[PDB]
């Protein structure tokens, strides 16, 4: 509710963002990239 | 593929004939072109010291510290 | 298809270039105490 | 099969880089580590935390480039981009220093992510994990250097700033104010530095001079096929060298290979725990029976009082232009000078 | 193998050993509340380094009433 | 053949003296903590609590025993200073000797359970062998530390059923022990509100009571027992050591920091209440207000206690201190008798000179004299020869204001030579260095030594981690590897 | 009492590495002494 | 001096007069040292490491390993596929007498380069000296942290051998 | 595909060297 | 002036910890001549 | 008095030497 | 006023004896167990 406190959360989703497409690209890239049996 | 394998190959030296001038000109006209010192603040060699300003800047407070720049930046 | 040593040589004496480019400039310009 | 069993098996595969889970952790923060301090020496500068100049546009070389730590009155302060200082300023949040805590943040968080990089890679290969427990020592150099150096201290500001000068002069600024050369920790990370290039310098010079002859030729590096069971080297031979020579020498190729391992890493912990004791400013400066004897007596000299002398003159000349934020003030007349100099 | 009046009561509470339950279990569970524990140290530290301000909390040496 | 360093892994496959050892480590640190506080009352002199604390006197247990709630002991005086006539139990004697019954009482029972190591208890009812049932075993004991925390902050705490956390000021004047209603809202995680530390353990005892209901009755996934090897009791020291080096930082972060649990009248001032001030501007601060209030200026500094000026001296620091240096802070000068005053320094125009105060690196510092803004108006020169600025050309009197040199004026420059070195150490002071054969430095508060262990542990724990860490994981490859 | 422990074990030092600890102990005693007698 | 205060009363009043830490030799031997402790704690963890079973877990390590056996006692080869996958396949020894040779040359062509620094500068052939280098277009300098470092060299030298000295330079 | 392995390390690489390049050019 | 607490820290930092790391050599040796069965094992 | 510490410390220390270098554990082939 | 002398007359005369008399103790019940065979020979 702050300046500082407002400020906080949104680098909360931020950081949420950062690891969310990291995430994301990989679980489709290691759809792709299966090894076969 | 081996690496030796690809800087040897000619195909190799077709794109990055291309591509490296034309990264290492931008690195140049981002000096040249007066860009660095406004993006990360560094003071060009006529701005270490202004006219009124004649002793070395220094940030002393904790919190108003960007505005304390806003001051020290202008003149 | 390339020799490779030439592609040592010419990359190799681009470093020289480079690097005599940076002990030059230690004589002239900023950081020179001219 | 599952979802988790399909990115285990992605992050493993034999590929170029060993990426593996712990390659999220490392190849983010080391990349930015390592990419903020080449930007930080490049283009920001020094001059309104420090006043000085530690980039290569201010004309500095490689040696006299930087990046500095903050200014006294941040404080503690980790400087968030976001944060209440630099308020989501890029350029106001490099003139503050706000990449010196963006590479030790990162930076430290690379040291973790790398030593679990050499757990993980352990697991796989099948071995025993010495190489993590060996890096452990410069993990605990850089947490209690970089980091737990200045959290004892007044500010981020008596940190080492990452540049090639500045640690040189971190080296100097410990010997004046906190004598750090009489510390009997640093005395045993002196004899595991001295003591770890030692024994590779004597291990890489034996082994080397108890070949056998395993070819024709003159060059014995040609003569090593390395899935070979036979030793390359006459460890009898070498014990009834080094037991003439010397006096005393190993017998055991096992303790000898982990001896090499205790007296590098124990000289990493021990003065690890001593740069500990600085930040609480629990320093060995003074035998104070020397003290209260060399007050007594105006004739007794030792080589320990001439030391403080010269700590004198460390803590005078450049306090005054080492803190601009305390505005130190000496005039000429304080200053220890000695005769004629 | 000494059965003692004490041994008899605690028993049950070490006569299982290694039932597990099958599959992943209540681990996604379990990573909410370690993804909610790191944001809980990440704010209380936050607030004791004065880079998170909170209005009425102030870090300081406050008085405590005597 | 086992070698020196593992000679205590006999009791891996040994639940039945697994208890018998850690009983004995019970049995030694029961019995330290006894035998310390005895040697602490053989030690300490309630004489003067203003002027000669507990923390000067180098005592380490006996903070934390007044923190929680003990002031009076069996020779009648008290760290409050009010008079007892029977503190009866719980004194400071009574808790010594009770550390020391409890200590024989686990030496024999260690006895016990060394000798009868073979108890059906202990074994598996489904193979025979000696197995420990770790995720129940965790259950038990962390509902067990659910009630000792929910107890420990709803009783003894908010002083339902107990005394209270020792509460101060916010300048280390008045103190005492009483119970502290809880604080709720986001004012808890101020650390130095003393109403978090109640807030805390109520709420996080209830988190530790339902945490073990839950890890008794669910049993773990067929994954994380195989990830984690929970079979393994070795990956519960491999844990449990991370969950301690952790605890380590924090309290010997919130000991050199200061927090609520942690009250400068009985540790000691930290390090940042010299660095920024913090009781200079405090006492002319009660000096301001009574100036304002139509007074004589000696009578303005009359008011101010001696224990104010007190804090308000470097050698109360302890970042002054050395390593190798031992014993009390009463070792580095003296026990402390009285406060010399406030000395105000004038030149011969007239203007005021306040000098230049130590910082805590300079072990040396030379006695600068500066005005309000900023100017070097007087020194005591290194160089004598080209002197600019010296106590002579200057004319510097002092004048003390308070204190037993209440008015008094010394003009002449052998004397004020002699008061200006000693005004850069924060106040003045009377000392008595004859008693304690104080040799004539600084030593470190008890703030400084718990931070000096504390995490100097923390570190080595973290080699630990990483030992029993990796032999937990890598378990069946210490012989060695296979070659095939 | 109880039956016997299997877990039983002995205990070893050559006198190879008698000499290092004890070696270990005095200069750890040289190095140390200096600062304690102060 | 023979001692152990007189070793640092050697080094500092050596830096005053010499700048030793800017000289490049010393730069080549703390690299040497540095450099020394590292490949040699890499070199003894990697054969720790990769250890064949020879004992039990009750008896020592380093008893699977009979004096003057002429079998191998690591699987060097295990050693090499932990290493080709830390950093990366191409910066590994597979050759151990080449490896071997590689801890012998990179501390003793450190500790010659750096005792050849010495012996430069006590003919005073002192190191760098980037003092007043860094000037503004006005001409007024600007400090670096090779003006910081001065600053502690001129503490140094205006108080070793305090009263030695008569005459303004400090030519021993 | 290990072109985004190395050119995350190239591509700053050959830019950070065309501002060196042209700070030795420059003067007061 | 030194600390007379010092001489109790050197002579037994040197004698207790020194005494303890003979005591394991000698029964070291001890039952290497105990299960020998020559003229010592008794 | 003080100095008599030291000096028992150095030549103890020395002792351990001599011990260490002729009364050495022999290693033997075999 | 005490002799400083005494703490190392004292605390010598009971540990430097005391831990020889362990010692005697330690190596006669190693090689008992040196002979014996069982699990502690070795
Ligand atoms: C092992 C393997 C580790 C793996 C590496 C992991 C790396 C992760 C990085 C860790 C991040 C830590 C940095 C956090 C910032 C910091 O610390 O920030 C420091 C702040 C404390 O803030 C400081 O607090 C001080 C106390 O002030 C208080 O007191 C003053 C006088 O009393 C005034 O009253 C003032 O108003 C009042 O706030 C001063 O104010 C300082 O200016 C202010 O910066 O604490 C905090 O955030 C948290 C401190 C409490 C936690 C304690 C643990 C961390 C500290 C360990 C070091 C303890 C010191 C021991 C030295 C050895
Ligand atoms: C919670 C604490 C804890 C516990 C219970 C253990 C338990 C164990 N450790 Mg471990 N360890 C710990 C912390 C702990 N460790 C830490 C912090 C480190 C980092 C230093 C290590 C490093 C470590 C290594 C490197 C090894 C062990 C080993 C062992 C096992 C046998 C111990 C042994 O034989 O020592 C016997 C010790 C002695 C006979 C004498 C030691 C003398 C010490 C060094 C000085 C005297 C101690 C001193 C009085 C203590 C003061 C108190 C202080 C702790 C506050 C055992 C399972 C061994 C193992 O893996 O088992 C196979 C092993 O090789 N540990
Ligand atoms: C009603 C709600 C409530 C309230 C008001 C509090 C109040 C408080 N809690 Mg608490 N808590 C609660 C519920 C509550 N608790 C619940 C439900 C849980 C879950 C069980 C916890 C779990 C919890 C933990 C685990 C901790 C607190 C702490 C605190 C204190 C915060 C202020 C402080 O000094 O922290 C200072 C803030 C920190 C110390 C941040 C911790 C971050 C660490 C130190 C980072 C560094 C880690 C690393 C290993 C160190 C080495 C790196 C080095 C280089 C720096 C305060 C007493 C902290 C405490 O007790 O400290 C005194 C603490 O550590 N709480
Ligand atoms: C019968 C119980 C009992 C009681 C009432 C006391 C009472 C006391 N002891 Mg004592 N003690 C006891 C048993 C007891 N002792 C035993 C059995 C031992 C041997 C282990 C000791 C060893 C001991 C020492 C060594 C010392 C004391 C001290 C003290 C005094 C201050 C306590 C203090 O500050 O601790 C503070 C306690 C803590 C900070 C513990 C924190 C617990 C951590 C943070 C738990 C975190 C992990 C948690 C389990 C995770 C789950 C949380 C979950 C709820 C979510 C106090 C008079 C001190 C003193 O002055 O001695 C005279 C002192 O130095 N005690
Ligand atoms: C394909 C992938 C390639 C991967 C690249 C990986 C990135 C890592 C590269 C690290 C380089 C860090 C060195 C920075 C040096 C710099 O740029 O100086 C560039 C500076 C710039 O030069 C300065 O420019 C200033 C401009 O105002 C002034 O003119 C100064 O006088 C002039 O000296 O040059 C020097 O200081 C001259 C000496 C350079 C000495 C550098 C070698 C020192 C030894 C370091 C070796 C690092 C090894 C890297 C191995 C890779
Ligand atoms: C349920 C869990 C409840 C929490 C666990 C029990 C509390 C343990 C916490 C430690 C004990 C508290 C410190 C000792 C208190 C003390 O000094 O007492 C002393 C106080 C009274 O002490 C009086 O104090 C006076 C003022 O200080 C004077 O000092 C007097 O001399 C002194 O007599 O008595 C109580 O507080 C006793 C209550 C403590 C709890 C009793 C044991 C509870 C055991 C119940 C668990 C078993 C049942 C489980 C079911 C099976
Ligand atoms: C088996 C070995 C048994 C010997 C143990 C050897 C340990 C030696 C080191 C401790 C003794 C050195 C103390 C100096 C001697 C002296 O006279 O002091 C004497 C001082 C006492 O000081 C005396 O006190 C008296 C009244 O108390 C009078 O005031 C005397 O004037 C004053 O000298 O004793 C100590 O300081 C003992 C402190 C021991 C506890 C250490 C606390 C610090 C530990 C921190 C742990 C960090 C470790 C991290 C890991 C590293
Ligand atoms: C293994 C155990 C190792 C410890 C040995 C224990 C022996 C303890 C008894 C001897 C120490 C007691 C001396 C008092 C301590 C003290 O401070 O003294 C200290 C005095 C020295 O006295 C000091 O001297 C200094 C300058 O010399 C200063 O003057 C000091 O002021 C003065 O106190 O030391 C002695 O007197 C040591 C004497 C030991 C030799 C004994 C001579 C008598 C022997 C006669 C033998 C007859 C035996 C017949 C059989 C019975
Ligand atoms: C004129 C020249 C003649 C030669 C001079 C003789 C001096 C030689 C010094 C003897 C070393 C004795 C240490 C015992 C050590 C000991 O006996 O170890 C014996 C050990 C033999 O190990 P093994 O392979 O037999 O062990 C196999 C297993 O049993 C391991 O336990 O040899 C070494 O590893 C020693 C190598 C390092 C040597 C360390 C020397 C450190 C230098 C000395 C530091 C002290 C100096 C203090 C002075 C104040
Ligand atoms: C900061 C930051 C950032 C960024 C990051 C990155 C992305 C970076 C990168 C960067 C990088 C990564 C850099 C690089 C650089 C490089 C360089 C610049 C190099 C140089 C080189 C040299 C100069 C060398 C030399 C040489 C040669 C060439 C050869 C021979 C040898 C020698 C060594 C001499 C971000 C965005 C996040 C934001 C925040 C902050
Ligand atoms: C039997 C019995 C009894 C008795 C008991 C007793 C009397 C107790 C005591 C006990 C004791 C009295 C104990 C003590 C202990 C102590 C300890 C255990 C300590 C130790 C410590 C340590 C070891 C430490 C170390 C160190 C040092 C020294 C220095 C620095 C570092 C350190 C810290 C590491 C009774 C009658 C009650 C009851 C019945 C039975
Ligand atoms: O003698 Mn020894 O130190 Ca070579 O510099 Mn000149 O001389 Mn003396 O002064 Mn500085
Ligand atoms: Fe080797």
């Amino acid at each position: 509710m702050t300046a500082s406190l407002s400020n906080f959360i949104a680098s909360l989703i931020a950081g949420g963002v950062v690891v969310g497409v990291i995430a994301i690209a990989l679980i489709v890239i290691s759809k792709s990239d299966r090894i076969l049996r | 593929r081996p690496f030796s394998d690809i800087i040897t190959s000619v195909r190799y030296w077709i794109i990055h004939s291309i591509t490296i001038p034309s990264l290492f000109v931008s690195g140049w006209l981002f000096i040249s072109t007066g860009l660095a010192y406004d993006v990360f603040g560094t003071p060009r060699p006529n701005e270490y010291f202004t006219q009124d300003r004649q002793q070395v800047p220094l940030v002393n407070d904790r919190f108003s510290a960007k505005q304390e720049l806003e001051d020290l930046t202008k003149g | 298809r390339i020799p490779l040593w030439l592609v040592g040589l010419v990359g190799g004496l681009a470093v020289i270039t480079m690097l005599s480019l940076f002990f030059y400039g230690s004589y002239s310009g900023l950081g020179s105490s001219l | 099969r599952g979802l988790f069993d399909l990115v285990d098996d992605w992050l493993k595969k034999d590929r170029f880089v060993f990426v593996g889970w712990s390659g999220l952790l490392l190849f983010p923060t080391a990349y930015l580590a390592a990419g903020g301090w080449m930007t930080g020496t490049t283009f920001v500068t020094s001059w309104y935390t420090h006043g000085l100049a530690s980039s290569y546009l201010e004309g500095c070389n490689f040696l006299t480039a930087a990046v500095s730590t903050p200014a006294n009155s941040v404080g503690h302060s980790l400087l968030l981009l976001w944060g209440p200082e630099a308020q989501g300023d890029f350029t106001r949040w490099c003139q503050i220093g706000g990449l010196w805590t963006f590479v030790a943040l990162h930076g430290a968080f690379g040291l973790i992510g790398f030593c679990l990089r050499q757990f993980e890679i352990a697991r796989l290969v099948g071995i025993r994990p010495y190489n993590a427990i060996a890096f452990s020592g410069p993990i605990a150099v850089f947490v209690s250097v970089f980091l737990l150096y200045p959290l004892g201290q007044a500010s981020w500001f008596f940190a080492p700033s990452f540049g090639v000068a500045a640690i040189f002069r971190f080296l100097l600024f410990l010997q004046g104010f906190h004598n750090w050369t009489l510390n009997p920790f640093h005395m045993m990370g002196v004899a595991g530095i001295l003591g770890g290039a030692l024994l590779c310098a004597i291990h890489g010079a034996t082994v080397e001079n108890t070949l056998f002859e395993d070819g024709d030729a003159a060059n014995t590096f040609r003569a090593f096929t390395p899935t070979q069971s036979e030793e390359t080297y006459s460890m009898v031979t070498a014990n009834r060298f080094w037991s003439q020579i010397f006096g005393v020498a190993f017998s055991n190729k096992r303790w000898l290979h982990f001896f090499m391992l205790f007296v590098p890493v124990t000289g990493l912990w021990t003065s690890s725990i001593g740069i500990v004791g600085l930040a609480l400013n629990l320093r060995a400066y003074d035998f104070v029976s020397q003290e209260l004897r060399a007050a007594e007596d105006p004739e007794f000299e030792t080589f320990y009082t001439k030391n403080h002398l010269l700590d004198e003159g460390i803590r005078a000349w450049m306090a005054a232009q080492d803190q601009p934020h305390e505005n130190f003030v000496f005039p000429e007349e304080v200053l220890p000078r000695g005769n004629a100099l | 193998a000494l059965r003692t009046r004490l041994g008899e009561i605690l028993r049950p509470l070490n006569a299982e050993y290694g039932k597990v339950a099958p599959g992943w279990g209540t681990t996604p569970i379990m990573g909410i509340v370690m993804l909610a524990f790191l944001i809980f140290l990440v704010i209380i530290l936050q607030i004791y380094n004065s880079s998170l301000i909170i209005e009425n909390v102030d870090v300081d040496w406050a008085n405590g009433i005597v | 053949a086992l070698p020196w360093y593992r000679v205590h892994t006999v009791v891996l496959n040994d639940p039945g003296r697994l208890i018998a050892v850690h009983l004995m480590h019970t049995a030694l640190v029961a019995g330290w903590a006894g035998s310390m506080a005895l040697y602490e009352l053989a030690v300490f002199d309630p004489s003067d609590p203003v002027l000669n604390p507990m923390w000067r006197q180098g005592m380490f247990v006996m903070p934390f025993m007044t923190r929680l709630g003990i002031t009076d002991s069996w020779g009648g005086w008290s760290i409050t200073g009010e008079s007892v006539s029977n503190p009866g139990i719980w004194s400071f004697e009574g808790v010594a000797l009770s550390h020391i019954i409890l200590s024989g009482m686990c030496f024999l029972a260690a006895i016990w359970h060394w000798v009868y190591w073979d108890l059906e208890l202990f074994r598996d009812p489904r193979t025979g062998e000696p197995a420990l049932d770790l995720p129940k075993i965790f259950g038990i004991h962390l509902f067990l530390s659910g009630l000792l925390c929910f107890g420990f902050g709803a009783f003894h705490v908010t002083g339902l059923f107990g005394p209270g956390i020792w509460v101060s000021d916010a300048y280390g004047i008045t103190g005492k022990v009483q119970p502290v209603a809880p604080a709720w809202g986001a004012d808890g995680f101020n650390p130095f509100n003393p109403g978090g530390i109640a807030a805390h353990h109520i709420a996080a005892g209830i988190f530790g009571i339902f945490a073990g209901i839950f890890h008794l009755t669910v049993r773990p996934p067929q994954r994380l027992y195989r990830a984690l090897r929970m079979g393994n009791i070795e990956t519960v020291l491999s844990s449990s050591i991370s969950a301690v080096f952790f605890a380590a930082f924090v309290t010997s972060g919130t000991m050199w920091y200061g927090a609520a649990a942690t009250p400068i009248e009985l540790f000691g001032p930290t390090r940042y209440q010299w660095d920024s001030g913090y009781f200079q501007q405090e006492i002319e601060r009660q000096v301001e207000t009574s100036v304002s209030e139509g007074l004589s200026e000696s009578q303005a500094w009359s008011r101010i206690p001696d224990k104010l000026a007190f804090y308000d001296y470097i050698g109360n620091n302890p970042a002054k201190g050395g390593l190798f240096r031992a014993g009390p802070m009463n070792k580095g000068d003296g026990i402390a008798e009285a406060w010399l005053g406030h000395p105000i320094f004038r030149d011969k125009e007239g203007r005021e000179l306040t000098v230049r105060r130590m910082p805590a690196f300079f072990e040396t510092f030379p006695v600068i004299l500066v005005d309000k803004d900023g100017i070097i108006r007087a020194d005591i020169p290194f160089r004598r020869a080209e002197s600019k600025y010296s106590i002579e050309q200057v004319g510097v009197t002092v004048d003390f204001y308070g204190g037993k040199l209440n008015g008094q004026t010394f003009k002449d420059a052998p004397t004020v030579k002699k008061f200006a070195r000693k005004a850069q150490l924060g106040e003045v002071f009377e000392f008595d260095r004859t008693s304690l054969e104080s040799d004539g430095v600084f030593r470190s508060s008890p703030r400084g030594w718990y931070t000096y262990g504390h995490a100097n542990f923390a570190l080595l724990f973290f080699f630990g981690h990483l030992w029993h860490g990796g032999r937990t994981i890598f378990r069946d490859v210490f012989t060695g590897i296979g070659a095939e | 009492m109880t039956g016997p422990n299997p877990n039983k074990q002995a205990v070893e030092l050559n006198r190879t590495s008698l000499y290092w600890g004890l070696l270990l102990i005095f200069v750890l005693a040289v190095l140390f002494s200096s600062y304690f007698f102060n | 001096p023979l001692g152990i205060s007189g070793t640092f009363n050697f080094m500092l009043v050596f830096q005053a007069e010499h700048n030793i830490l800017m000289h490049p030799f010393h730069m080549a031997g703390v690299a040497g040292v540095f450099g020394g402790s590292l490949f040699s704690a890499m070199h003894g963890s990697l054969v720790t490491s990769s250890l064949i079973r020879e004992t039990t877990e009750n008896e020592s390590t380093n008893y699977g390993y009979k004096f003057g056996q002429e079998e191998e006692t690591y699987n060097i080869v295990a050693a090499h596929g932990y290493f080709g996958r830390l950093i990366f396949q191409y910066a590994s020894f597979n050759n151990s007498r080449a490896l071997h040779f590689f801890l012998a040359l990179w501390p003793v062509v450190g500790i010659w380069i750096t005792s050849m620094g010495i012996s430069t500068m006590a003919f005073n052939l002192n190191g760098f000296n980037f003092n007043q280098s860094v000037v503004d277009s006005q001409g007024r300098v600007i400090n670096t942290w090779a003006d910081i470092l001065n600053r502690a060299n001129l503490g140094i030298e205006v108080m070793h051998e305090r009263n030695a000295h008569n005459f303004p330079l400090d030519l021993a | 595909f290990r072109w985004l392995a190395i050119h995350g390390l190239a591509i700053p690489t050959v830019f950070f060297l065309g501002g060196i390049t042209a700070m030795q050019f420059i003067q007061r | 002036e030194v600390q007379f607490g010092a001489y109790l820290a050197v002579l037994l930092g040197t004698f207790l910890p020194a005494l303890f790391l003979v005591n394991l050599f000698i029964q070291t040796e001890a039952r290497k001549a105990g299960k020998a069965g020559g003229q010592d094992s008794d | 008095m003080e100095a008599l510490v030291y000096t028992f410390l150095l030549i103890g220390t020395l002792m351990v030497i001599f011990f260490a270098v002729f009364f050495r554990e022999t290693p033997r082939i075999l």
